[PDB]
Protein backbone atom coordinates (compact mmCIF):
# COMPACT_ATOMS: atom_id res chain seq x y z
CA UNK A 1 0.00 0.00 0.00
CA UNK A 2 1.08 3.73 -0.19
CA UNK A 3 3.52 4.84 2.76
CA UNK A 4 4.65 1.75 3.35
CA UNK A 5 7.89 0.86 2.92
CA UNK A 6 9.90 -1.96 4.51
CA UNK A 7 8.77 -5.50 5.17
CA UNK A 8 8.03 -8.63 7.69
CA UNK A 9 8.05 -12.44 7.95
CA UNK A 10 6.49 -14.64 10.02
CA UNK A 11 9.77 -14.17 12.32
CA UNK A 12 10.03 -10.86 12.28
CA UNK A 13 13.11 -10.10 9.87
CA UNK A 14 13.57 -7.60 7.44
CA UNK A 15 12.39 -9.63 3.70
CA UNK A 16 11.96 -6.51 1.77
CA UNK A 17 13.14 -2.51 1.82
CA UNK A 18 11.64 -0.41 -0.91
CA UNK A 19 14.33 1.81 -3.17
CA UNK A 20 14.40 5.51 -2.05
CA UNK A 21 14.59 6.87 -5.81
CA UNK A 22 12.50 4.54 -8.06
CA UNK A 23 10.06 3.02 -5.45
CA UNK A 24 9.93 -0.64 -5.64
CA UNK A 25 9.46 -3.75 -4.13
CA UNK A 26 13.04 -5.33 -3.55
CA UNK A 27 12.79 -8.84 -1.56
CA UNK A 28 16.41 -10.02 0.31
CA UNK A 29 17.54 -13.47 0.52
CA UNK A 30 20.50 -14.25 2.02
CA UNK A 31 22.83 -16.01 -0.28
CA UNK A 32 23.15 -19.86 -0.38
CA UNK A 33 25.04 -21.79 2.93
CA UNK A 34 25.06 -25.15 4.73
CA UNK A 35 26.78 -27.98 5.96
CA UNK A 36 29.95 -30.01 4.90
CA UNK A 37 30.49 -33.79 5.46
CA UNK A 38 33.91 -35.86 4.54
CA UNK A 39 33.53 -39.99 3.38
CA UNK A 40 36.66 -40.77 3.92
CA UNK A 41 37.81 -44.72 4.18
CA UNK A 42 40.92 -45.53 6.83
CA UNK A 43 44.09 -43.49 6.29
CA UNK A 44 46.10 -46.89 6.12
CA UNK A 45 43.74 -47.89 3.02
CA UNK A 46 44.05 -45.02 0.62
CA UNK A 47 44.16 -41.53 1.07
CA UNK A 48 40.96 -40.33 -1.41
CA UNK A 49 37.96 -38.55 -0.31
CA UNK B 1 0.55 -54.24 -1.65
CA UNK B 2 -1.46 -52.90 -4.15
CA UNK B 3 0.28 -53.31 -7.58
CA UNK B 4 -1.67 -50.56 -9.07
CA UNK B 5 -0.91 -48.25 -6.75
CA UNK B 6 2.18 -46.24 -7.82
CA UNK B 7 3.74 -46.65 -4.22
CA UNK B 8 3.20 -49.85 -3.60
CA UNK B 9 1.15 -49.89 -0.96
CA UNK B 10 -1.32 -51.54 1.14
CA UNK B 11 -4.91 -49.79 0.67
CA UNK B 12 -4.96 -49.36 4.52
CA UNK B 13 -1.29 -48.31 4.49
CA UNK B 14 -2.57 -45.32 1.99
CA UNK B 15 -5.79 -44.22 4.53
CA UNK B 16 -2.40 -43.34 6.79
CA UNK B 17 -0.47 -41.60 5.27
CA UNK B 18 -2.85 -39.06 4.16
CA UNK B 19 -4.13 -38.70 7.48
CA UNK B 20 -1.02 -37.46 9.60
CA UNK B 21 -0.08 -35.04 7.06
CA UNK B 22 2.20 -32.52 9.17
CA UNK B 23 7.66 -16.43 3.05
CA UNK B 24 6.94 -19.68 5.35
CA UNK B 25 7.83 -20.74 8.18
CA UNK B 26 9.87 -23.70 7.31
CA UNK B 27 12.48 -21.21 5.11
CA UNK B 28 12.45 -18.65 7.78
CA UNK B 29 14.43 -21.52 10.35
CA UNK B 30 16.67 -22.73 7.40
CA UNK B 31 17.89 -19.14 6.65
Amino acid sequence: LPFQQFGRDIVDTTDAVRDPQTLEILDITPCSFGGVSVITPGTNTSNQV
Amino acid sequence: PDPSKPSKRSPIEDLLFNKVTLRDLICAQKF
